[PDB]
């Protein structure tokens, strides 16, 4: 995972 | 005066509703529902949700 993760939905 | 942005990061897209992309990509924001998840469209028409952090204010 070269990006961070995606952020929280909602 | 349309509001763009460029995508950082390759997103392949977690959900139906995602827009999915690659970096570089020039998306136009239609929608601001929440702070980091923006309603864009590409290009070729196409429309979903994408993630603020992997792309960029376009100019
Ligand atoms: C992925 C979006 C990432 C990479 C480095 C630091 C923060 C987030």
């Amino acid at each position: 995972e070269v990006p961070g993760p995606v952020p929280p939905r909602r | 005066s349309a509001e763009y942005v460029r995508a950082l990061f390759d997103f392949n897209g977690n959900d139906e509703e995602d827009l999915p992309f690659k970096k570089g990509d020039i998306l136009r924001i239609r929608d601001k529902p929440e702070e980091q998840w923006w309603n864009a469209e590409d290009s070729e028409g196409k429309r979903g949700m994408i993630p603020v952090p992997y792309v960029e204010k376009y100019h």
